[PDB]
């Protein structure tokens, strides 16, 4: 951990960007895979950030140790597996927590891993899991994207004004095709500090043709007039019908729907999850505080924050957003009611 | 065109139907004398008849479809016993109802709850591009109720004086909204602003694929001054269909069940 | 058989005079025990023989007294049971019944236990230092109060009843478990709706549209917290949901004695003076947030699902 954390948030992690845990590690590492090892130093240096692109990394590890694995003695593939590839888990959850995406792709390879049979080559079981493990990422990513845009493009007409929060790798994909296809609109794009992280799409769809805006979210207020349709990312999916995203997006729709303007959620049926949360205190993650920091005009203010004791910084990450706020959610099987995705999901 | 003489024949031979029960009929009259042509009447039926209920109507007998034509239409002339029925229980003896249009389903349950020995008021909506309450309060006053006529800017003042209001619905969307006369939003508003029961009665043909978010998502061929409204979902208390009491939030599993 | 009808008299009568065990969970067992004995040691050989009996004597029970539903409940699972037994069989005229003596086992077990399912959620929903408030003596909030205050500690508000002030047992059985529990009277209710960060309260049955009808007062805790936007979450067990809708019975507020409200000392003013005595109310599903159930929390809006598989719907009018 580090630094003081608040007293709302004592009960979740607070790591540190430099605080690598590879220095006490042998440069050629045998305890933990190589893979997984840089697996974990993307993701704690950052290099990789997307809900996708973290599982879609994962999935290749765990394809790369598959593939140059080999069976213990007297000892049965499915049986040591899983017991093997679980320090490899929890080595990635210290180096950063995990996320939907990859708690699902962990429990499907488990599932997988346990269903092999005992007299299957050990060849074979792993030329069939890498397959299976293909054919999962297909089926779930490329294919879900393309019926996903499909379904939302049928939903954007000529003149419309789209509001978008954040970075997101499945709004993007709906925006480029809705405008290739032939369809004519200006898109609204809300950043919030620290990450940034509306500046990737804002370039990607200056790039492509596309009329953007560049505003802050404190200023949402002021554009959301002028705004027809908000279209926003999901994280994760819950069983009570709530959406997780990011901590810019319950805000965000709260005043969307202040301003009678309806709010769509686009999201996979891989990323549901069998929990039910109510508020972003009881599951949460914690970056480091000293992103907060920032160059406004000759100094920092925060600069010895540390040296006060009665200073702290809260850098809250996800968020919990109540489905009274959701008007439609389209999914890679139809357009469905927030209040209807635990019966299709299940 | 080769149609048109049989539909408004059929129009003309008998009333208790509807334009999506004229439509099944013509269909599966032309049946016996095959997927394109059917198609085309369908179209060529709902261009001359713009209504969802007949595309609705059209679409179900597709899929559904000589020997299996049968029971679509024996099932649906029981539907509004079954429906009437079911919602007659509702209403209690002194109540007032308050009505927007002329439909069928809702004076079969009304005739149902007088036959049940109560005593109830109800006020009809003049239905100002077409008189059509002025023809429902005709049609119902020789049943021994007392119904009132009120103006189609009344609405808001006679709020305070009803205890439950019950329409009619030409079409279920996905979300659970419904596609009513044009005069039916700002009723279901008046009445969630005084926390007063909406009820909406409606059969299981006029479930159709749309997802609307507000006025402008409803096809310009539906609504021809438009004719017809979209009202959210928020503002229906409940539902009273052949498949049974159904919450406005269950309408969507019930519409993916039957395959639109 | 004598001894088959004598049972059911005597539970019919002392259903309806002044009901059965106090808890609802004896009531489902005593119910199930009942249905058991009558396909046990009856005369049949057609299921629908069986069938029509099962329906004859939950409409008795049923008419015996409206207020509960746990009775009507027991006998829509037992018919859907028998009817999913009949369906296994022949999709069997003298080997089903040990079908449904097995199943009627299994529906035992799987409702006994309930509680502890129902309390094993009590650590994602209570926090430390949380004030909560409830309203009447619930066994099932009870112990899924008093499962958390080992680990954490916290702050519960207990508010009694009027006519039956039921709510100072309760009071007084969390303070005697290291709670720190405090009581009051009904008229502070939205007085002190400031502070109260969750409400937990039980509820008597469920109705088809994720209505509750708990103990009258209710409704106003219900409004309270949709005022002050404080969730209001119930924990409610399976065995209490009853498919059927609020169509103007006029019987969901079951009316007692007046000499609860108003002695009969009072004088001669109680010849016109009219008083009523309501132990029920009724509170939309709008102003509920989630519904504990043993597959975990449902939303208001999910009772349907859980009714599509629970009852048949040819059994909703019993």
């Amino acid at each position: 951990d580090y630094g003081s954390k608040v007293s709302l948030f004592s009960h979740l992690p607070q790591y540190s960007r430099q605080n690598s845990l590879t220095q006490f590690m042998s440069i050629p590492s045998s305890v933990i895979h190589p893979a997984m090892v840089r697996l974990g130093l993307q993701y704690s240096q950052g290099l990789v950030s997307g809900s996708n692109a973290r599982c879609i990394a994962l999935l290749r590890a765990l394809q790369q140790v598959i593939q140059d694995y080999t069976t213990p003695p007297n000892e049965e593939l499915s049986r040591d597996l899983v017991n093997k590839l679980k320090p490899y888990m929890s080595f990635l959850t210290q180096c950063r927590p995990l996320s939907a995406s990859m708690h699902n792709a962990i429990k499907f390879l488990n599932k997988e891993i346990t269903s092999v049979g005992s007299s299957k080559r050990e060849e074979e079981a792993k030329s069939e899991l890498r397959a299976a493990i293909d054919r999962y990422v297909q089926e779930k990513i490329v294919l879900a994207a393309q019926a996903i845009s499909r379904f939302a493009y049928q939903k954007i007409s000529n003149g419309d004004v789209i509001l978008v929060y954040g970075c997101s790798s499945l709004v993007s994909r709906i925006l480029q095709e809705a405008w290739t296809e032939g369809r004519r609109f200006r898109v609204v794009v809300v950043d919030s500090r620290p990450w940034l992280e509306g500046r990737h799409t804002l370039r990607s769809l200056v790039h492509a043709g596309v009329p953007a805006s560049y505003l802050l979210i404190p200023a949402a207020s002021y554009v959301l007039p002028e705004v027809s349709k908000v279209l926003l990312g999901a994280h994760a999916l819950l069983a009570n019908g709530s959406v997780m995203s990011r901590v810019g997006t319950a805000q965000l729709a709260l005043v969307a729907r202040a301003h009678n303007v309806p709010v769509l959620v686009c999201c996979e049926t891989y990323k549901f999850c069998e929990r039910v949360q109510t508020d972003a205190f009881v599951s949460n993650e914690l970056d480091d505080p000293d992103d907060l920091q920032c160059k406004r005009g000759e100094h920092v203010a925060l600069a010895n924050w540390q040296n006060h004791a009665s200073l702290r910084l809260l850098n809250l990450v996800y968020d919990v957003t109540p489905p009274e706020l959701v008007d439609l959610v389209i999914t890679e099987l139809g357009m469905i009611p927030c209040s209807s995705v635990p019966v299709v999901a299940r | 065109k080769e149609l048109i003489e049989y539909f408004k024949s059929q129009m003309k031979e008998d009333p208790d139907m509807a334009s999506a029960v004229a439509a099944i009929r013509t269909l599966l009259e032309f049946l016996k004398r095959l997927r394109a042509n059917l198609t085309s009447a369908i179209e060529t039926l709902c261009g001359v008849d713009s209504s969802v209920a007949v595309s609705s109507g059209g679409e179900l007998f597709l899929r559904f479809i000589i020997e299996r034509g049968e029971l679509f239409l024996r099932r649906i002339s029981l539907s509004r016993n079954k429906i009437a029925d079911l919602c007659h229980t509702f209403i209690k003896d002194g109540a007032t109802i308050l009505t927007h249009a002329y439909s069928r389903v809702v004076l079969r349950v009304l005739e149902a709850a007088v036959a049940a020995k109560k005593r109830f008021s109800v006020y009809v909506t003049e239905s100002q591009p077409d008189l059509s309450g002025k023809k429902m309060a005709k049609a119902l006053c020789h049943l021994n109720v007392p119904v009132t006529v009120v103006l189609d800017a009344a609405v808001g003042y006679i709020m305070e004086k009803a205890d439950l209001v019950i329409v009619g619905a030409e079409g279920v969307v996905e979300n659970g909204g419904i596609i009513n006369k044009i005069g039916t939003n700002q009723m279901a508003v008046c009445a969630k602003a005084q926390n007063k029961p909406f009820y909406v009665v409606a059969e299981s043909f006029k479930f159709v694929r749309l997802f609307p978010l507000n006025q402008q998502d409803v096809p310009d061929k539906f609504k021809y001054h438009p004719w017809v409204d979209y009202t959210a979902p928020s503002l229906i208390t409940l539902l009273f269909t052949d498949l049974g009491v159904l919450t406005p939030s269950a309408v969507s599993d019930e519409l993916i069940k039957l395959y639109l | 058989g004598s001894e088959l009808s004598e049972r059911i008299e005597s539970f019919v009568e002392t259903l309806k005079r002044g009901g059965g065990p106090r808890s609802s969970e004896e009531m489902a067992r005593e119910t199930l025990g009942l249905l058991r004995q009558i396909i046990t040691d009856h005369r049949w050989s057609n299921a629908g023989e069986l069938m029509e009996l099962i329906r004859r004597e939950g409409r008795r029970m049923t008419a015996a007294q409206p207020s509960e539903t746990t009775v009507g409940n027991m006998v829509r699972r037992v018919l859907k049971i028998i009817r999913e037994e009949y369906g296994r069989l022949h999709g069997h005229y003298a080997q089903l019944q040990s079908n449904i003596i097995e199943a009627i086992n299994e529906l035992l077990v799987e409702l006994e236990g309930t509680m502890e399912n129902i309390a094993a959620q009590a650590l994602e929903h209570i926090h430390s230092n949380e004030v909560i408030m409830t309203i009447g003596f619930s066994r099932t909030v009870e112990a899924f109060l008093k499962e958390a205050a080992r680990k954490r500690k916290f702050h519960v508000i207990v508010a009694e009843c009027a006519p039956f002030c039921q709510g100072h047992e309760m009071a007084v059985n969390l303070s005697k478990a290291g709670i720190e529990t405090t009581v009051m009277t009904d008229a502070a209710i939205f007085a002190v709706m400031s502070r109260v960060n969750k409400v937990i309260i039980g509820t008597k049955t469920i109705l088809a549209n994720g209505a509750l009808r708990a103990v009258t007062g209710t409704h106003t805790l219900a409004l309270a917290a949709k005022h002050h936007s404080t969730p209001l979450i119930v924990c409610a067990p399976m065995f209490k949901l009853s498919p059927q809708f609020p169509n103007e019975e006029d019987s969901f507020h079951k009316f007692v004695a007046p000499e609860e409200v108003l002695p009969f000392t009072e004088g001669d003013i109680l010849e016109k003076v009219s008083v009523h005595c309501p132990v029920f109310d009724y509170v939309p599903p709008e102003l509920i947030t989630l519904f504990i159930s043993n597959i975990g929390g449902n939303a208001p809006s999910y009772i349907y699902r859980l009714m599509s598989e629970l009852y048949h719907p040819d059994d909703h009018v019993l």
